[PDB]
């Protein structure tokens, strides 16, 4: 899988 | 929200990855619909071969926000273009800034 679901960290 | 040039309302996640990868350029980004959460959107940016994707949702009162980590203040924006402008700036908590719009 080339998609990574990330989250705003700041 | 067709007025968002980077918004691709008919593409899949896979199609989103191929468009970005085709740029060969880190920092290229687009917006698409989520294919897991109806009604939610995904802001997608290329970094070192992978597509870092941030789910973006509209409030019941119209504003926009990106999925945010635990213990971090969540930011809301009136206009989606405003959320997009914010994340084009350095050091805003995403993997690399939004740099090269992949437009319709």
């Amino acid at each position: 899988s080339l998609t990574i679901y990330a989250q705003v960290q700041k | 929200m067709d007025a968002v040039a980077v918004y691709h309302g008919k593409i899949s996640r896979e199609t989103g990855e191929k468009l970005l990868l085709a740029t060969g350029l880190d920092g290229s980004y687009l917006l698409r619909d989520s294919e897991s959460v109806p009604g939610v959107y995904c802001l997608c940016v290329l970094y070192h071969g992978y597509i870092y994707t941030y789910r973006v949702s509209q409030t019941e009162t119209g504003s926009w926000s990106a999925e945010t980590a635990p213990g971090v203040h969540k930011r809301y924006f009136r206009k989606i273009k405003n959320l997009i402008s914010a994340f084009q700036k350095p050091d805003q908590g995403i993997v690399i800034p939004l740099q090269y719009p992949v437009e319709k």
